[PDB]
RNA sequence: UUGAUUUGGUGAGAGG
């Protein structure tokens, strides 16, 4: 924020969204998995030699579907102090708290497109992606034995045709990325004697597309498919 | 019927991006409508060359990280969809970019063509900061115009691709910024005459005069609609 | 076409029986057998039932007329076909 | 189960919930002419689906109805004149959601928009109480006949011009074209073509361009 | 202090610039205000209510 | 890299000085391109000839008054202006008009030479009221284009003109009024196209479709240099 | 004859 208090520095660093450093000194960034910090002599503990590694957390999904992630503002083999932060957030730059974004504003009336509240955006807003937030979504799949035998994890998804077996492995459940939209296909999830066989098989809900970005999986003790447990 | 028609008599480069260009003489009241007709035209509907497909090794969606960079892999397209390409004949080309060792990536380590060029030499991309780290990622440019997106490009490719190629947003145009102003022109018998002072800034692909000259056929062939029928 | 219905509300000037007059008209354009008193600019038909309101040949009583005629009309068929 | 606002009086019997209905953020759209609106082509193709079937049927197209299912679950390229051809003189029903007076059901004609959000003619939010500052409306479709001829008769956004509690009109303009007017039609004591003389209004306008 | 780095910047001490249409090309007359807002996008996004 | 041409769907002929050019369908924002341009082109730039200067017997200044009419010089100055005159060979005529009798004086009572003509004969120019009043005025007819106000003129001219020589607003183009809109049509795929609809009003002398023709042909024959 | 479960109810928070 251009125009700001000062007390965005405060409200980064005092909620935990961003990757304090906890003893100062230089730095090592392996980074792609870790910051690596090395820590001067007089912050170090004299057993315990010590270099402190920092986790960042990359793209997962807050409590309102939004996207919580750390991206390091250090560079290689550059000074940090105690207290000092690493890794911004999501909403921070540089430690700051960037909740928006500052845009060239004109108050005028522009033909009425802004008439009781409305705002009238140009298309060099929309073409440097300056809003395009990122939103995530947990879906979950379950086979559980309601009644008549266990449901079932298989592509050999029935009635359906050559629209089921798609964005999944060549016998089971979505692959890993690609730009699923509404009506796909997930996670084959179907039992037989439910012609009389079904279609419970969690698929994509009406309206979104995105990209599968993790699949998890701590399923029933058997869960392999071919081999790949 | 004493009208008369204007040269492009003076075509300065304050750079290589930056550049004015005048237009001489221009009849009363003429001024305003040629530059504001001129200022929309190479707005909305200028040909330039820009990144659609990106191709990264080993990496599979754009949300995920890559080992030994620094800017994460959206940070890599946004990079890359800022980049301005040059191509002569082709109208699809497929670049390549293949580096390793400490340092960062510039936009001038990019395996050259004969019919590409790449205006600017000192556009950083990546942040290479592990010497055992590679980065190899092939590129494809396309020419259109206006402003295609992703959402819209997700069924409208007929070519049907394989999986893996992540998709950036096509900005084509490579006007950015267009200033006119009418003058007072020095005619050394007329003193109601004025020039058009054109202040272009472009994404350094195009060429100043080839640009008003094909805005000028795009006004002309719009208008003939007018001139023939009715 | 169609913004306002006006003169319509004027020549049966009720302004609730004007729902009721186009509608009995409407379903007779659109199952309907019958066939418009008026030119169709790709006008559906209530838009044709209103339009042919305002001009003045269709109300109540024409109905109510052309319906003692189909009535007669399906008299005279039953009566000429059987004896 | 009776009484109480949940009962079946207050919860389902006078108040009901609705089939052939949708709902999204409003916006304004100035372009419009009053008895007309502005609503998305995802909405008009999930309101009108009976009506589509039915035109689809009637062209010849299809076949069975599951046919035309699968036509418009995929949205090929001719059911977006199917749609233009169903929409054409079909009212609908816009409703803000605490609807006080009668005004806040009012009827318009559909046009169709490349977006997601209803496009509400500005002097008709007046009587809605519709600022755009978040708002949210209910569109329904009146399916049978006479509940079009209703629509268009008693309902539509021409016929509200004034209130029902007074005399005084409701499609009053608001507040930016008051401003345009009071800017307009004002005076000030030297201008361009202080006291000239103008033989109509037409070269007034031309004078000013 | 507002319009003391108003005028260390080279800009108009109003706060207000002249500005054209880019419809028309013709100015706007009585110049309007130019300036920058942090303008925040809230989470009632359209395509989650329509 | 190609454009749509539009075809020319309407010209709603309301009366024979009047059009409605419904034109569809162009790209994202040239509509307003091919109207702005249109518009100032045909207000401010197309060539024509009507009343500039006229010298009445009886009167001193615009302020004065002549016996005989109901009407004063205003509204004989104003009427002037709206007369629509048409010159074809030579581009500065003066033409005089003797009025006496009870009636109005009309158009068709002017005195005219072969290479002029009214395209209005009926249009009134004033009335009289007595029928010994004999009105008299030299009224002179250049050519120029576009629009330039007795103001401006009166400002720009410095040579003393003899005492009864009135000054009137140019009207030089033939065009009334042009205001468009621009609505939006549709290709079966991109609903961001867009629609033209040109209106115009002139007076005689001219149709609306070939002013607009005219001011196309203007516009084309200026940027007819730098095309490929 | 070609397929399926929240409404139910509580609590908390939000929009107009
Ligand atoms: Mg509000």
């Amino acid at each position: 924020p251009l125009v700001g208090t000062g007390m965005e520095r405060a409200v980064a660093v005092d909620s935990g969204v961003t990757a304090v450093a906890k003893r100062g000194g230089v730095v090592q960034y392996v980074d792609a998995s870790r910051i690596v910090i090395k820590v001067n002599e007089d912050e170090m503990y004299p057993g315990e030699a010590g270099i402190d590694i920092y986790n960042l957390t990359k793209y997962t999904r807050s409590n309102q579907n939004t996207c919580i992630n750390q991206m390091p503002c250090v560079s290689l083999g550059e000074p940090v102090e105690r207290g000092d932060v690493l890794a911004d957030g999501p909403s921070t730059d540089l430690g700051e708290l960037a909740l928006g974004q500052n845009m060239r504003v004109a108050f005028m009336p522009w033909n009425g497109y802004n008439f009781e509240d409305s705002i009238l955006v140009s298309e060099r807003v929309v073409q440097e992606d300056r809003f395009t937030t990122i939103h995530i979504q947990e879906l979950a799949c379950v086979s559980r034995d309601t009644k008549l035998g266990p449901e079932e994890i298989t592509a050999d998804i029935p009635n359906v045709g050559e629209a089921a077996l798609s964005k999944l492995d060549e016998s089971g459940i979505v692959y890993i990325g690609a730009e699923v939209t509404g009506g796909d296909i997930l996670v084959g999830k179907v039992t037989p004697k439910g012609s009389d066989v079904k279609d419970s098989s969690l698929r994509v809900p009406n309206g979104v597309s995105g990209t599968v970005i993790d699949v998890q999986v701590f399923t029933r003790d058997g869960v392999e498919k071919d081999k790949r447990a | 019927t004493e009208f008369l028609k204007p040269r492009l008599v003076d075509i300065e480069q304050v750079s290589s991006t930056h550049a004015k260009v005048t237009l001489e003489p221009l009849e009363r009241g003429f001024g305003h409508t040629l530059g504001n007709a001129l200022r929309r035209i190479l707005l909305s509907s200028m040909p330039g060359c820009a990144v659609t497909e990106v191709e990264i090794d080993g990496v599979l969606h754009e949300y995920s990280t890559k080992e030994g960079v620094q800017e994460d892999i959206l940070e890599i397209l946004l990079n890359l969809k800022g980049l301005a390409v040059r191509v002569q004949g082709k109208d699809e080309v497929i670049l390549t970019l293949n580096k390793s060792g400490i340092g960062p990536v510039t936009a001038a380590d990019i395996t050259h063509d004969g019919d590409v060029e790449i205006v600017k030499p000192q556009h950083v991309i990546c942040h290479l900061t592990d010497e055992n780290a590679s980065i190899s990622m092939r590129i494809k440019v396309q020419r259109g115009r206006g402003y295609v997106p992703a959402s819209t490009r997700i069924h409208s490719e007929e070519d049907e691709r394989p999986i893996g190629r992540l998709l950036v947003d096509a900005c084509y145009s490579p006007v950015e910024r267009i200033a006119y102003n009418v003058e007072a022109a020095r005619v050394e018998q007329r003193t109601d005459l004025d020039k058009l002072v054109i202040e272009m800034e472009t994404n350094g692909t195009i060429d100043p005069e080839e640009a008003i000259r094909r805005a000028a056929t795009i006004l002309a062939e719009q208008l003939e609609a007018f001139v023939d029928l009715r | 076409a169609r913004v306002t219905v006006q003169d319509a509300v004027e020549k049966i000037g009720n302004r609730f029986d004007l729902v009721l007059v186009a509608a009995r008209r409407a379903r007779q354009m659109q199952v309907g057998g019958k066939d418009p008193l008026v030119p169709e600019e790709n006008d559906k038909t209530t838009v044709i039932a209103l339009r042919e309101i305002e001009e003045g040949l269709i109300n109540n009583q024409i109905l109510d007329v052309r319906e003692r005629q189909e009535q007669q009309e399906q008299e005279a068929a039953e009566l000429q076909a059987v004896t | 189960m009776i009484k109480g606002k949940q009962g079946r009086f207050r919860q389902n019997l006078l108040g009901k919930r609705v089939d052939y209905s949708g709902r999204s953020v409003i916006t304004v759209g100035p372009y419009l002419r009053l008895h007309q609106c502005g609503l998305p082509k995802k909405m008009a193709l999930e309101l009108f689906k009976p009506f589509i079937y039915g035109k689809l049927e009637l062209r010849g197209l299809a076949t069975t109805i599951k046919a035309a299912k699968k036509m418009v679950e995929r949205e090929e390229a001719v059911v977006w004149d199917i749609l233009d051809e169903v929409i054409r003189e079909h009212p609908v029903l816009l409703n803000r959601a605490p609807t006080l007076h009668r005004l806040g059901i009012q009827a318009f004609e559909p046009v169709l928009i490349e977006g997601k959000a209803i496009q509400l003619h500005p002097l008709v939010c007046a009587a809605y109480n519709a600022d755009f500052d978040g708002d949210q409306m209910a569109v329904h479709v009146p399916l049978t006949l006479e509940a079009q001829l209703e629509a268009r008769a008693l309902m539509m956004s021409t016929n509200n011009i004034l209130s029902p509690a007074n005399g005084e009109p409701i499609i009053v303009p608001s507040q930016d074209v008051v401003l345009g007017l009071y800017y307009m039609t004002r005076d000030c004591v030297n201008a361009k073509g202080e006291g000239m003389v103008l033989t109509g209004p037409k070269e007034a306008e031309r004078l000013y361009r | 202090e507002i319009k003391e780095l108003l005028k260390l910047g080279d800009l108009p001490t109003s706060g207000q610039i002249r500005l054209y249409d880019g419809r028309t090309g013709e100015q706007f007359e009585r110049p309007v205000t130019v300036g920058y807002m942090y303008m925040l996008k809230l989470n009632h996004l359209v395509d989650d209510k329509m």
